[PDB]
């Protein structure tokens, strides 16, 4: 799987939740909505590596959010990917989605689709426009809020590992769930609650499991989703939004290859897989 | 010998094993969970060709976490899989809402997330399972069919269990005339790296077209035709384009057959989505595809969005009317829109 262009466009608008899960992370506002950002940033992507939307095989889609998606904030399927080929005008591609899948492992099966179904430009997307989850506040967890786009060539050689997170090993980590919103009352409610049990040391362990997966590599450079403030300047962090400038300054440093990790809150593990780089 | 050095070969895909499980209640037109529809007639039944549908009863255990593990568990010890062999899962569900994690998160109940796979890999003991959570609405058993072929081809995994489990009337308007061709049902596949040639995914065809896509949506409203505080839900929503959807699985059959080097006159036998008798004919007769070479399967079940493939591929297998060696066609349309057709070579495929 070969890099071609990062796009990422964040909301300009931080917002701070203390806890031992909290930080400070870019945080919609109003009734923005994801493509507002995703198109922009998919955008910057495409003029990067000089690649038409009509060119475009394949998109492949992240995104939690459950409303403020499109211009109709209500809707929340089909997902995401399908209003982004409709505006960008990518009429020959394939359109489906991958839940709630870290990056890394969706780069992984779709460097294998797409490799073997002789695709030559495929965009894998993430985002969230998440003003319809209530955010954890005993936590403060949250998630980050903006666009992150690759252009990818396939090639098939991307590896893989999943692995465990750091710290204890016997420390038996509690995962992040989002519960339907049983008392909804108005449409703008939110749809559902963040549920990530405040755990003071998971942080540290989700750094130390990227560590251990990239020891797998040593030969490589990494870069690596940022999903706490804990530890890190200002109590700022991006979530997987953290990959572009680490991207970026790889492409500046002129590096062919790379290993990119992913932390799954749902899964309580982390999953890497490594890159070819333009 | 072609070279003096030998070819590399992707591995062949073998469509191993097959259930389905349906809801055991079963839904007449004339059933009193209609009552609020408006616009019924005799004519709106016989256009859709839905006599009767099933749906999940919570109350009873029956949701889209326990009928998958039934079936799923029914499958692994039928086709002797250990648990520990199986290298990937994939699921799909089309419903956001899901309601059931087992043993795995008892205390979850309504939830947006975790979607399936890794709380089923954990349920079902599959300790070596890759767990993966696809979307492409009705097209979701083909998706996933595409992926773990894909996975198996190159190498990447030996056995590939597919999920689709469809909770869709936890999203259906009964207010509505919406709410009266949708039904529930679950289904199971076990693929394999072939050790012959007798099974292969010869080739596949997938494309989108987004033109239409705000036709058919999930969105958070009222109902339509709404009494006393009701709340809003996550609702399939239909937005008031005559040949599009006929056209395109054709389109997207004629590219998997030149793919795979054949031309329709080569295929036993087809299997398709079930959206309507009108629209599986349009389909069928533009690829050239005749009566006696396919099922209409949703009189009984309903429109089990991405169920209705696969529980018409195991009908097929267990009538008889697809044997060992056949090279079938299966396709069908999803909302989005998406589009996907498969050529198979199949082989044995056990009937669980």
């Amino acid at each position: 799987m070969l890099i071609q262009a990062v796009g990422v466009n964040l909301p300009p608008s931080y917002v701070c939740l203390e806890g031992p899960l909290g930080g400070e992370r870019p945080r919609a506002q109003g009734d923005e909505m994801l493509m507002q950002r995703l198109l922009p940033a998919v955008r910057e992507a495409l003029d990067e590596a000089a690649v038409k939307p009509e060119e475009i095989d394949l998109i492949v889609g992240l995104a939690l959010s459950p409303d403020h998606l499109i211009e109709n904030r209500d809707i929340m399927a089909p997902k995401i990917g399908h209003p982004l080929q409709k505006v960008l005008g990518a009429n020959r591609a394939h359109v489906f989605d991958l839940t709630d899948s870290s990056l890394a492992r969706a780069l992984y099966v779709v460097d294998t689709l797409a490799s073997d179904q002789g695709y030559r430009n495929v965009l894998v997307v993430r985002g969230e426009s998440s003003q319809g989850l209530e955010v954890d506040s005993e936590s403060g967890f949250a998630l980050a809020d903006g666009a992150l786009a690759l252009l990818c060539r396939p090639t098939g050689k991307a590896a893989f590992r999943r692995g465990a997170l750091g710290g204890d090993p016997a420390q038996e980590w509690l995962p992040l769930s989002i519960p339907l919103n049983t008392d909804i009352r108005q449409v703008g409610d939110v749809k559902g609650h963040l549920n990530l049990p405040a755990q003071p040391g998971l942080p540290e362990a989700v750094r130390a499991g990227f560590t251990r997966l990239a020891g797998d590599f040593p030969q490589l450079n990494w870069v690596r989703e940022e999903w706490f403030g804990q530890g890190r300047p200002d109590g700022r962090c991006l979530g997987p939004f953290e990959l572009a400038s680490q991207l970026r300054a790889a492409q500046r440093d002129r590096l062919d290859e790379l290993l990119l990790i992913s932390f799954d809150p749902f899964g309580m593990v982390v999953e890497g897989v490594t890159l070819e780089l333009a | 010998a072609e070279n003096l050095y030998f070819q590399g070969h992707m591995h062949k895909v073998k469509l191993a094993a097959i259930t389905c499980e349906l809801p055991a209640r079963s839904y007449e037109n004339d059933d009193p969970v209609f009552a609020a529809v408006p616009d019924l007639s005799e004519s709106w039944w016989q256009f859709w060709g839905v006599n009767r549908r099933g749906y999940f009863d919570p109350r009873n255990g029956e949701n889209e976490f326990s009928l998958v593990v039934r079936a799923a568990e029914r499958l692994l010890r039928s086709s002797d899989t250990a648990p520990d062999s199986v290298d990937m899962l994939i699921c799909s569900a089309s419903s956001p809402i899901m309601t059931d994690a087992g043993d795995v998160l008892p205390d979850l109940r309504g939830r947006l997330y975790p979607r399936m796979a890794n709380v089923l890999s954990k349920q079902l003991g599959l300790s070596r399972a890759l767990p993966l959570d696809s979307q492409m609405e009705a097209a979701s058993f083909l998706l996933n069919l595409r992926l773990a072929a894909s996975m198996i081809r190159q190498g990447k995994a030996e056995k590939v269990l597919v999920v689709c489990s469809e909770y869709i009337s936890n999203l259906l308007d009964f207010t509505s005339r919406t709410s009266t061709l949708f039904a529930d049902g679950c289904a199971v596949a076990l693929l394999t790296r072939g050790d012959d040639d007798s099974c292969d995914l010869l080739a596949s065809a997938e494309h989108s077209d987004a033109t239409f896509y705000e036709v058919a949506t999930g969105r958070w409203r009222l109902p339509e035709n709404p009494t006393g505080e009701a709340k809003p839900r996550l609702y399939f929503s239909l937005f008031s384009m005559a040949s599009f959807v006929p056209t395109n699985v054709p389109i997207a059959m004629r590219r998997a057959l030149e793919k795979a080097g054949l031309g329709s006159d080569d295929i036993d036998y087809f299997v398709f989505h079930q959206p309507a008798p009108f629209l599986v004919k349009a389909w069928a007769e533009g690829i050239g595809a005749r009566p006696e070479q396919y099922q209409l399967t949703m009189g009984d079940t309903g429109v089990m969005i991405s169920v209705s493939i696969p529980y018409t591929l195991m009908t097929g297998l267990r009538e008889g009317k697809i044997r060992p060696g056949d090279r079938i066609v299966m396709a069908g349309a999803a909302t989005g829109w998406g589009f996907a057709a498969q050529v198979w070579q199949l082989g044995e495929v056990l009937v669980c």
